[PDB]
RNA sequence: GUAAAGCGCACGCAGGCGGUUUGUUAAGUCAGAUGUGAAAUCCCCGGGCUCAACCUGGGAACUGCAUCUGAUACUGGCAAGCUUGAGUCUCGUAGAGGGGGGUAGAAUUCCAGGUGUAGCGGUGAAAUGCGUAGAGAUCUGGAGGAAUACCGGUGGCGAAGGCGGCCCCCUGGACGAAGACUGACGCUCAGGUGCGAAAGCGUGGGGAGCAAACAGGAUUAGAUACCCUGGUAGUCCACGCCGUAAACGAUGUCGACUUGGAGGUUGUGCCGGCGUGGCUUCCGGAGCUAACGCGUUAAGUCGACCGCCUGGGGAGUAC
């Protein structure tokens, strides 16, 4: 991760100046054709520091929740997490997933209670009505809690994409004292964010770049 | 208000130069000229209250400038009020 | 109209600190410079400087410790509408001695502790904590 | 702001307050000293009554006042400055700002006449009313008063109250760009003075439309109303008085400071873009707030000065 690849992936394209959060000012570089340019000359140490704090976190029995439901990320944020044996949430964050873990944990208890029935055959015993229902309950709990079935508990770090869209997940992290690493764009607040990577968080290439960097870093941390 | 010519004439007469538009004597003489002129307007237009507010502002500013001049240099003050025919 | 430049300087410090400004600037005066010198040598501001010949401007570098402004409270005491003088026995303690009172004595502007050590009273300019 | 509470608005004397530099003074202020501040009392330390209360020896204290001698940062006085506050000048700009005079077109009403004939008008439905003595409708001509469609706009101007066709005369303020000038001339303001919607009052005019009062027709249990048909003060003009309104942003004036976004309006600089001023609408951040909300036009953070409040009623009444 160094400057040139960030320009290639368009990390420096922010939102239009009129949608800016004045608190992003310290990472803003310009306002071209009325859109904000992010100062990548800070996206780096910042990001590189975020990547080292993660490692330190991972390399030590680490549990990093990736968070990215913005539909130009869901698929993208699953594989990066999947590539490093970490957990993910890429379809709507359920209010309380962390703060209300004791209740949410019961619905993953339902996911395995029922997924293990898609194989055990139990369905070969229904009026086609109740088994084609328990399946809607599967593909539903698989859609939201699919990537945190194995977390078996609260994490040691979130790597959220779009602090604005994922404002619920961060307030939850903050409330519980789990550090937050996030891509904060020029329209977002970095306040509850512990590691701010000022950068684009809606371009597919930039998000892929961040996710690849984080997943490689976590793989290194676990391997070491 | 005062025309360019009448203003410039007063500035030349009371000022220490044609550029000295800001001295207290020049300001007081300009105000006095406009007040005396407007006497004819308000003799005819007695119900022109809105303009008369500006006239009373002229009177008040002139009073303040005269008090400043009297406290600053009494001889200049006396000369000025004799030239313009002011009571005080 | 402006009738208390010292309260203005204190307010500029307070507001700049609240706004997380790195520095504040105001028109200068020798009294403001003396107060700023007390503030700097007591550790409440990083530094100050005066620039300009005919219209000097005083710039104060503010300081922050751990995301918090160092000047927690700064308050005018003696003011044009009510002057406050204290004899040396009655010099105020600010925050039980953890803050300072800035005192104009006949030996110059100094902290309440320095005035107490010099055995002088004077005008209580402000409380800084 | 909404709980009680910002004068309707302003000018302004007394008063309070006062940008910046140097010198001087030493009044305030500060330091020391001297005199005094009765004793008792209070307080601290002891001492006496078996203890205590009581009594009592020394201290402290009596925060004050005066005088003398020092200090000079701040405040005040005085002297000289300075230009950043305040003001003058030059050139332009927008504006329902004010006063006076004139004038235009639309419409209502009335009057005269032409055509024409049985209705019109009105309501929830009616009726009163108007109409064969020819209404209503329609056309022509005339008189008179009042108001200015469209433009027109969370547009503009004004201290507030307010201000709207067009033209002229007289006149106030605001703002912008370059400079030049004066050199703190400032801010606020009890009392005072001035302005101050509508209604009302006096005198003299005017009177189309509208309309308190009043009359009739309805409605209703009643209907001193709401609805209808009429209709006088008044509404209009001149001059004088009155001095009050939910005169409201229910938010006093002046200055400084403190993240943003979208507009309106009015200047100006440079090359439709980028700046830079004035006024203004909406949203919102910190902060503030009982909350609602306010939020660079603050109800945020401060300073100067003024006005005002102190449970509800009695009462903004009585005298
Ligand atoms: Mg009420
Ligand atoms: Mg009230
Ligand atoms: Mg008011
Ligand atoms: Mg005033
Ligand atoms: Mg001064
Ligand atoms: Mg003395
Ligand atoms: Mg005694
Ligand atoms: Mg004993
Ligand atoms: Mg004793
Ligand atoms: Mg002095
Ligand atoms: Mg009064
Ligand atoms: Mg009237
Ligand atoms: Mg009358
Ligand atoms: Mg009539
Ligand atoms: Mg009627
Ligand atoms: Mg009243
Ligand atoms: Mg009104
Ligand atoms: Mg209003
Ligand atoms: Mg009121
Ligand atoms: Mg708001
Ligand atoms: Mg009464």
């Amino acid at each position: 991760v160094s400057m040139r690849d960030m320009l290639k992936a368009g990390v420096h394209f922010g939102h239009q100046t009129r949608y800016w959060n004045p608190k992003m000012k310290p990472f803003i570089f310009g306002a071209r054709n009325k859109v904000h340019i992010i100062n990548l000359e800070k996206t780096v140490p910042m990001f590189n520091e975020a990547l080292a704090e993660l490692n330190k976190i991972a390399s030590r029995k680490g549990k990093i929740l990736f968070v990215g439901t913005k539909r130009a990320a869901s698929e993208a944020v699953k594989d990066a997490a999947l590539s490093c044996d970490q957990f993910f949430v890429n379809h709507r964050w359920l209010g309380g997933m962390l703060t209300n873990w004791k209740t949410v944990r019961q619905s993953i208890k339902r996911l395995k209670d029922l997924e293990t029935q898609s194989q055990d055959g139990t369905f070969d015993k229904l009026t086609k009505k109740e088994a084609l229902m328990r399946t809607r309950e599967l593909e539903k709990l698989e859609n939201s809690l699919g990537g945190i079935k194995d977390m078996g508990g609260l994490p040691d770090a979130l790597f959220v994409i779009d602090a604005d869209h994922e404002h619920i997940a961060i307030k939850e992290a903050n409330n519980l004292g789990i550090p937050v690493f996030a891509i904060v764009d020029t329209n977002s607040d970095p306040d509850g964010v512990d590691f701010v990577i000022p950068g684009n968080d809606d371009a597919i290439r930039a998000v892929t770049l961040y996710l690849g960097a984080v997943a490689a870093t976590v793989r290194e941390g676990r391997s070491q | 208000s005062l025309s360019t010519e009448a203003t410039a004439k007063i500035v030349s007469e009371f000022g220490r130069d044609a550029n000295d538009t800001g001295s207290t004597e020049v300001q007081v003489a300009l105000l006095t000229a406009q007040i005396n002129h407007l006497q004819g307007h308000f003799a005819e237009h007695k119900k022109d209250h809105h303009s008369r507010r500006g006239l009373l502002r002229m009177v008040s500013q002139r009073r303040k400038l005269l008090d400043y001049l009297k406290r600053k240099d009494v001889a200049r003050y006396t000369q000025l009020i004799e030239r313009l025919g002011l009571r005080r | 109209s402006m009738q208390d430049p010292i309260a203005d300087m204190l307010t500029r410090i307070r507001n700049g600190q609240a706004a997380n400004k790195a520095a504040v600037t105001m028109p200068s005066s020798k009294l403001k410079v003396a107060i700023a010198n007390v503030l700097k040598e007591e550790g409440f501001i990083e530094d100050f400087k005066v620039e300009g010949d005919t219209k000097p401007e005083l710039e104060l570098t503010l300081k922050y410790f751990q995301g918090k402004a160092v000047v927690e409270s700064i308050q005018r005491v003696s003011r044009p509408g009510l002057r406050i003088y204290k004899r040396k026995d009655e010099l105020p303690k600010v925050m039980a001695g953890l803050g300072i009172a800035v005192v104009s004595t006949s030996k110059g502007v100094m902290t309440d502790r320095a005035a107490r050590q010099a055995g002088l009273g004077g005008e209580i300019i402000c409380y800084v904590a």
